[PDB]
């Protein structure tokens, strides 16, 4: 079943764009 | 019946070997001359002042070059953006020292490269094809007009121009990335991905019709036997090279549409060309790429090092070193 | 002290002519071969 | 003199007569067949398939 | 026996898990989805 | 059922508030100079 | 120098004339079409 | 163009002739070496 | 089943309403809590540089380098 | 019927993604070769390695961050995450530029897998093997550069980072310190690239302006069945066209598509012969007949002695701050610089 | 087809062709070989990179005897 | 005695490039 | 000898083929000189 | 100063190669005129 | 360097002699 193939690529992508959108907020 | 109509005909005619046209009439007296000129220029040419401080920068063959780092050199800092004829400089010595044949061979190039240009129109209309080819040739236009007529107008100055050569082509990117960072700016970006993506579509297009040919030759003869001239028939399965790279990456990334595929192959390249073109213009008055120097700190505020600032003493060497004469003010206003 | 000129003479005097009467004899072979008939002459 | 302000380059007089003879030399030619010819006849195409 | 060749074995091993647990899934999964004739 | 314009106009403007997001931060935080 | 350039203007507006009275010449008229 | 030849001929070279020439080439560049190079 | 039919549907929008926002704030987390700068060991902004330390910290041996890091890592 | 014929028909069977035999090469490496990437770009520094900062985390945006190579005290170490070097750690390897390693090595068999997936899926479909084979380009650039050029020099340190402005300096470090524009290897792969580029240029744009009609609608591309018979544009018409325009032109659509993969990939082996000459300081340097002249004549300058001039600035300059691992101290009065510049 | 003294002597060497073991044969002996020596340029390698460490093997120019 | 080499390469190539335009085999359908 | 091989075959190279094989050459000889005479 | 074993090189270098690639050209022109029986044959 | 060139042409000559006796055109009557 094909859930196993996206979400290998889905699940992490999500997870590192909510680090990529806490580090505009982050200063010195 | 008259001599103009039995002079129209000729001209116009298809049936020429080479089609002239109304464009040839003023293609071939400029670029035969650009190529006259551009023979005797590279093989024998005495020194140009180039740097406008009377250094002569020798360019020839029979100067003691070869190949590599013989080349005609641009005309002098002196005279700048004026123009620069060979009856407007009192001897032919005086021409020659001071940068003349880069005026006459450009100026005749950029004429004869826009002819055969609208050349390229002009037989698509008398042979009834759909007459684009020649918008797909407007982007080497575009990046010949922009080194060697765009460049030296901003920069004020035909010495900042392109050297014709090979040896003065590293001499102009070099110089080029110091003052400007053409790698940093988007435009340059975007048209390395232009002939990165341009060879690729190429030879993945090239490769999936000759995978898929069908059997009409032996194994003695060549495989381009198969293919007579003039044929109908069609010489490669289609079916089976949509299969394959509909395997290869997914399915519905695939053109199964052979003319959408073919405009694809038009499409990528003429654009990234277009978009780079306008990257030499815009950069021509000094709109550079991006600089991220001493972009990053710490919350001490000390500078802390990037690859940008690797790139910059990159660049640094560059600038300090490029026309190490011609320079009297601490900066490169030109 | 030998002239560097000679290389070129001697170098180009053997192979030039000699590649020449090598071109006139495969010509030779291959209109033989040619009219024959059988298993060459495409 | 290279930066003068002058019409077409046109330095000497010399020079007009030059243009002058090359433009209606040609122009002379061009009227042997598609001069002399009615100024006054239409067509509603985009196009015209008139005459030689 | 040294700190270097007693960690490359582990990683030896643990090389062939990971050939392992791929293989081992790729068996039982291939036993349920065969073909038809 | 769901038309599926109102999925790429959803979708599409919330990568426009990440993108947009990330030109922020440019200007703004690590990276920017100030 | 100043016969040189008689020379040159001679031979632009000779082929410029011949570009700029060609398409004078009821240039779109000239395809496979008709005629 | 205009029409075909008929002056066309075929040129020949038998292998009995080539050694000869090769020879010939040879045994020239033998003789003449030692005088060009000086 | 065809994509474009998988997420016109409703029912996948029931369950990736929950799943997306979970695992976007997960993300959000992981970096805010400070357990990036611990797991991969990049400086933070107070940490480039240190009282002892003013200069660029470089690993200058083949073998002892984790015991190295050991060392510039501490203050 | 055995256990071999059953796994050989799972991974055969017609579904979302192929995977086939290859894909257990592939689709384990490259897919932490490019995550590899996506984490050593977001959150690893280059601290340490080279004294930068390569990372989101850094405030880097998508140019000026990397996955940097090593230490030059690394030397060529595989920098394995149970090695002597990390020793089990995962910060402590991350730190060393573990990460490059990792993805230049599961990238390298990334690329093994995949061409290897293009020999599987054309003896399935059924047709000639052609696209493995200039796909064999692109394997000698990755090769000879992410590999090979590293390995004749000192380090991994000398290695491209996988990074946009990385590229990009390892591009200014190639002319200053090796002249690498000078090279033939070069300008015989820049005449395939660039000549790439022009061969699918004209071809789109000649395919697209000879088509037939086949519809009357004034959109060309909805006038194109895949499966039919009938060629979609005349060849005859054309060569016709650029018989007349250019003077030579293709006859054979069988050489002309070969000729499309000949021209790009043929670009990537000659650049590739060329660098690794460089892994050996095997440079073109120099013309040694315009040296000893310019050095005698203190008068005759070309561009070519104006390009050494340019890379004694990049021989300098950026060498100080290049490679903090030497500790170049240059005082100012060493540095050449031009006048009043 | 030109029977010579030293063609008689090698005939039974070629004079099979083709037979075949019928079935997978020797083929998991020989899968058991390729791991040992997939193995085997591994761990020389590792000596030879300095990456695997072995008491009283040095990697270095070492004092040939003269 | 150099550049003799360099000018004889580059109008070598020019004739070839001549005799492949004008003397190019021409194609011919049937 | 023996009898005569079956396995002649014939060289072809077409006028096409010629003029991409001389000017492989003369580029790669206009290209590599510069080096070679250094 | 330059070395006196390029002129060999280049010269060669052009001629060698190129002389080869005329003669598999005169060959198969020999071969389509043997075939072809009239006036060339022989 | 010099006598290179004139080894070359003798053993050269004796390569075009061996190939002349050896693979003759043999002369057949009929
Ligand atoms: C084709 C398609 C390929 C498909 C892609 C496949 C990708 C697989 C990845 C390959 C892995 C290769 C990396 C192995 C690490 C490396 O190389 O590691 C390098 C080590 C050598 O180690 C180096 O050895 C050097 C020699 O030192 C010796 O000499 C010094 C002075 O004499 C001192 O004495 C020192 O003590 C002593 O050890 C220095 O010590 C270096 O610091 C040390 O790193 O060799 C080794 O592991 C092995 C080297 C021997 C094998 C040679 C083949 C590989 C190298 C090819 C390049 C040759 C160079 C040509 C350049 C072109
Ligand atoms: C099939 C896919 C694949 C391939 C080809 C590789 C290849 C590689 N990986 Mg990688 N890796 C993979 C998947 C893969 N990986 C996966 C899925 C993960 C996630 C867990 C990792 C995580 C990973 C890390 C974290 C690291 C590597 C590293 C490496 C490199 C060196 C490894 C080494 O020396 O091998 C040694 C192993 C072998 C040679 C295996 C041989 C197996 C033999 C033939 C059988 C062993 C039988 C055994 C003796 C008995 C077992 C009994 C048991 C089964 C009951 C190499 C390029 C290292 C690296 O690149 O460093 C920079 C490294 O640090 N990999
Ligand atoms: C007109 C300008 C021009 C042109 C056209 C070229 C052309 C070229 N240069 Mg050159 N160069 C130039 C100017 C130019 N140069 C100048 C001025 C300099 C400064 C001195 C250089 C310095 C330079 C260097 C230093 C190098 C080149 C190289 C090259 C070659 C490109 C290699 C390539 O194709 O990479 C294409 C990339 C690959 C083939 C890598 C494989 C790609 C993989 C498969 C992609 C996989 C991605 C995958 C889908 C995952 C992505 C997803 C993930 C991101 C999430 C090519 C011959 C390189 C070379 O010679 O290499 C042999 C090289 O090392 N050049
Ligand atoms: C269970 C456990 C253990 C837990 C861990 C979780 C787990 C299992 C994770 C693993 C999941 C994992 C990572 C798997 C995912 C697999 C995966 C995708 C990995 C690869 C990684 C990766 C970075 C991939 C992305 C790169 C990729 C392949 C991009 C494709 C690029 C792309 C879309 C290109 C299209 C370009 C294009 C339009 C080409 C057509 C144009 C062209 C001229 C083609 C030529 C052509 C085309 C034709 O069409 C036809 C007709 C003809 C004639 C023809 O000439
Ligand atoms: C005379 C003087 C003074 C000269 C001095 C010049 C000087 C300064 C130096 C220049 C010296 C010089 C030339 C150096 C070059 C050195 C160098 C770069 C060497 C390259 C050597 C080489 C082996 C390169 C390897 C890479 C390689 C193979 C590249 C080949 C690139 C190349 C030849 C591409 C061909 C491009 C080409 C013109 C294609 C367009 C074809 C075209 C007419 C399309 C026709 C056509 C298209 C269709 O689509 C259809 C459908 C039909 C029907 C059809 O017909
Ligand atoms: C196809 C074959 C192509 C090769 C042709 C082979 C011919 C070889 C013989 C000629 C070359 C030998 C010259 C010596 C080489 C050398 O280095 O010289 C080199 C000299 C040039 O000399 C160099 O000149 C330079 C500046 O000019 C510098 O001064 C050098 O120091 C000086 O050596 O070249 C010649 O002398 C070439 C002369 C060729 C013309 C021959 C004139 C005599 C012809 C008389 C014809 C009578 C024939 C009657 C029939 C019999
Ligand atoms: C469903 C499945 C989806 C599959 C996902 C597949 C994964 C592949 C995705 C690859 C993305 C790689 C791009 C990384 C860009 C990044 O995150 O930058 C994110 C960075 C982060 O932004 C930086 O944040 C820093 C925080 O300290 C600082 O604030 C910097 O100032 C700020 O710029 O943003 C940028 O640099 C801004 C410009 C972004 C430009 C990205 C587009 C560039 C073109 C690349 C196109 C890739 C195409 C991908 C196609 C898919
Ligand atoms: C058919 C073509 C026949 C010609 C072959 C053309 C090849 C030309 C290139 C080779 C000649 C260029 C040499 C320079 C000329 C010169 O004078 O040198 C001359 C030098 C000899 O050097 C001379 O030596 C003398 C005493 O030995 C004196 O010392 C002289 O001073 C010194 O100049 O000759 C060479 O170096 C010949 C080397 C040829 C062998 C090449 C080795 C490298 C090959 C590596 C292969 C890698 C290939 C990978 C694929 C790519
Ligand atoms: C920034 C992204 C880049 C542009 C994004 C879209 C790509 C262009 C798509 C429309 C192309 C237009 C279109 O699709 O025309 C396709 C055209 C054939 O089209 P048809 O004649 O079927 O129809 C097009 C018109 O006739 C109206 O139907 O193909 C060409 O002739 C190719 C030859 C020129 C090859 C060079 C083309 C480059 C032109 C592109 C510049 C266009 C900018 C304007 C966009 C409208
Ligand atoms: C004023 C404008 C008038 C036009 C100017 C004429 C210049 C045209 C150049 C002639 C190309 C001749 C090369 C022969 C090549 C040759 O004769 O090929 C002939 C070939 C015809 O192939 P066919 O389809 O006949 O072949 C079918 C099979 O027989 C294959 O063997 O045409 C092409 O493929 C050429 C297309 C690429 C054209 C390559 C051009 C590369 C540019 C030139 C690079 C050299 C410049 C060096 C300067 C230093
Ligand atoms: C490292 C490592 C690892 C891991 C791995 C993995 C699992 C990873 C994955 C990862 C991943 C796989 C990642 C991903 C990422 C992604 C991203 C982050 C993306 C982004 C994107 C973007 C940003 C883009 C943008 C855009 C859009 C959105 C739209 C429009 C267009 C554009 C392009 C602009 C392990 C564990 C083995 C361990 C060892 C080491
Ligand atoms: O002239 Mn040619 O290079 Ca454009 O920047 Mn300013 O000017 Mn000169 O200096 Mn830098
Ligand atoms: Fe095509």
């Amino acid at each position: 079943f094909r859930w196993l193939a996206i979400h290998g690529l889905a699940i992490p992508t999500v997870f590192f764009l909510g680090g990529i959108t806490a580090m505009q907020f982050i200063q010195r | 019946v008259s001599l103009w109509e039995r002079f129209c005909a000729w001209i116009t005619s298809t049936e020429n070997r080479l089609y002239i046209g109304w464009f040839g009439c003023l293609m071939f007296p400029t670029l035969l001359t650009a190529t006259s000129c551009f023979i005797i220029a590279f093989i024998a040419a005495p020194p140009v002042d180039i740097d406008g401080i009377r250094e002569p920068v020798a360019g020839s063959l029979l100067y003691g070059n070869n190949i590599i780092s013989g080349a005609v050199v641009p005309s002098s800092n002196a005279i700048g953006m004026h123009f620069y004829p060979i009856w407007e400089a009192a001897s032919i010595d005086e021409w020659l020292y001071n940068g003349g044949p880069y005026q006459l061979i450009v100026l005749h190039f950029l004429l004869g490269v826009s002819a055969y240009m609208g050349r390229e129109w002009e037989l698509s209309y008398r042979l009834g094809m759909r007459p684009w080819i020649f918008v797909a040739f407007s982007a080497p236009v575009a990046a010949a007009s922009a080194v060697f007529l765009v460049y030296p107008i901003g920069q004020g100055s035909f010495s900042d121009g392109m050297p014709l050569g090979i040896s003065g082509t590293f001499n102009f990117m070099l110089v080029f990335q110091a003052e400007h960072n053409i790698l940093m700016h988007p435009f340059h970006m975007a048209g390395v991905a232009g002939v990165f993506g341009g060879s690729l579509f190429s030879a993945m297009h090239g490769s999936l019709v000759t995978s898929s040919l069908i059997r009409e030759t032996t194994e003695n003869e060549s495989t381009n036997y198969g293919y007579k001239f003039g044929q109908e028939e069609e010489t490669y399965n289609i079916v089976a090279a949509h299969g394959y790279f509909g395997r290869l990456i997914f399915q519905y990334a695939s053109f199964n549409n052979s003319r959408a595929l073919h405009f694809f192959l038009a499409l990528w390249p003429v654009v990234g060309i277009w978009i780079t073109s306008m990257g030499i213009s815009t950069m021509a008055f000094n709109l550079n790429g991006f600089n991220f120097n001493q972009s990053v700190v710490d919350s001490q505020g000390r500078v802390i090092n990037t690859w940008a600032d690797i790139l910059n003493r990159a660049n640094l060497g560059i600038e300090v070193m490029h026309e190490r004469n011609a320079h009297n003010f601490p900066l490169d206003l030109a | 002290e030998v002239q560097f000129g000679a290389y070129l003479a001697v170098l180009l005097g053997t192979f030039l002519p000699a590649l020449f009467l090598v071109n006139l004899f495969i010509q030779t072979e291959a209109r033989k071969a040619g009219k024959a008939g059988g298993q060459d002459s495409d | 003199t290279e930066g003068t302000n002058e019409w077409f380059g046109v330095d000497d007089l010399r020079l007009l007569a030059v243009l002058f003879l090359g433009h209606w030399a040609i122009l002379s030619l061009w009227l042997g067949s598609y001069g002399d010819s009615n100024e006054d006849e239409d067509f509603f195409g985009e196009i015209d398939y008139s005459a030689r | 026996m040294t700190a270097s060749l007693s960690n490359f074995i582990a990683s030896l091993i643990a090389g062939g898990v990971v050939v392992g647990v791929i293989a081992i899934a790729l068996i039982v999964i291939s036993k349920s989805d065969r073909i038809l004739r | 059922r769901i038309p599926l314009w109102l999925v790429g106009l959803v979708g599409g403007l919330a990568v426009i508030t990440m993108l947009s997001l990330f030109f922020y931060g440019s200007y703004s935080g690590l990276g920017s100079s100030l | 120098m100043l016969t040189l350039k008689i020379l040159v203007y001679t031979t632009v507006i000779f082929f410029v004339s011949l570009f700029i009275f060609g398409f004078l010449s009821s240039d779109p008229s000239r395809n496979p079409n008709r005629k | 163009m205009t029409g075909p030849n008929p002056n066309k001929q075929a040129v020949e070279l038998n292998r009995t002739s080539l050694y000869w020439g090769l020879l010939l080439i040879f045994v020239l560049a033998v003789l003449f070496s030692s005088y060009f190079f000086n | 089943r065809p994509f474009s039919d998988i997420i016109t549907s409703v029912r996948y929008w029931i369950i990736h309403s929950i799943t997306i926002p979970s695992l976007f704030v997960s993300g959000w987390l992981f970096i805010s809590t400070g357990l990036a700068y611990d797991v991969f060991g990049t400086p933070r902004p107070n940490e480039y540089f240190t009282q002892d330390r003013q200069q660029v910290p470089l690993v200058n041996d083949r073998f002892s380098a984790k015991q190295e890091l050991e060392d510039l890592t501490k203050g | 019927r055995g256990l071999f014929d059953l796994v050989d028909d799972w991974l055969k069977k017609d579904r979302f993604v192929f995977v086939g035999w290859s894909g257990l090469l592939l689709f384990p490496t490259a897919y932490l070769a490019a995550g590899g990437w996506m984490t050593g770009t977001t959150f690893v520094t280059s601290w340490y390695t080279h004294g930068l900062a390569s990372s989101y985390l850094e405030g880097c945006n998508f140019l000026t961050a990397a996955v940097s190579t090593p230490a030059n005290s690394v030397g060529h170490s595989l920098l394995l995450l149970w090695g002597p070097e990390a020793q089990g750690d995962f910060t402590r390897w991350c730190q060393i530029g573990g990460l490059w390693t990792f993805v230049a090595l599961h990238g390298a068999f990334g690329l093994i897998g995949f061409c290897l997936r293009q020999f599987e899926i054309a003896r399935l479909v059924g047709i000639r093997p052609y696209n493995a084979i200039a796909f064999s380009g692109p394997i000698a650039v990755f090769v000879s550069v992410f590999l090979l050029y590293p390995l004749g020099q000192a380090s991994w340190f000398f290695a491209p980072s996988f990074g946009v402005a990385a590229i990009f300096r390892f591009l200014l470090f190639l002319q200053g310190f090796h002249n690498w524009t000078l090279n033939p290897f070069h300008m015989m792969g820049v005449a395939g690239i660039l000549g790439g580029a022009l061969l699918c240029a004209i071809h789109g744009a000649t395919v697209e302006n000879t088509l037939f009609e086949d519809g009357d609608a004034a959109n060309t591309f909805r006038a194109f069945t895949p499966t039919q018979s009938e060629e979609t544009y005349s060849m005859v018409t054309a060569n016709r066209f650029w018989s007349q325009i250019f003077g030579v032109a293709f006859s054979n659509k069988r050489w002309l598509h070969f000729f499309m993969l000949f021209v790009p990939v043929t670009g990537l082996w000659t650049s590739s012969i060329g660098i690794v000459g460089l892994a050996l300081n095997l440079r073109a340097y120099d013309f040694v007949s315009q040296e000893l002249r310019a050095a005698e004549d203190p008068e005759f300058e070309t561009f070519y002695t104006k390009n050494h001039l340019l890379d004694e600035g990049i021989r300098a300059w950026m060498a100080a701050q290049d490679q903090p691992h030497e500790n170049f101290v240059f005082p100012e009065e060493v540095l050449p610089r031009g006048n009043a510049l | 087809a030109l029977r010579t003294r030293l063609g008689e002597i090698l005939r039974p060497l070629n004079a099979e062709y083709g037979k075949v073991a019928p079935g997978w044969g020797t083929t998991p002996i020989m899968g058991i070989v390729m791991l040992a020596f997939l193995i085997f340029l591994v761990i020389i390698l590792q000596i030879y990179n300095s990456s695997l460490i072995i008491e009283n093997v040095d990697v270095d120019w070492a004092n040939g005897i003269v | 005695m150099e550049a003799l080499v360099y000018t004889f390469l580059l109008i070598g190539t020019l004739m070839v490039i001549f005799f492949a335009v004008f003397f190019r085999e021409t194609p011919r359908i049937l």
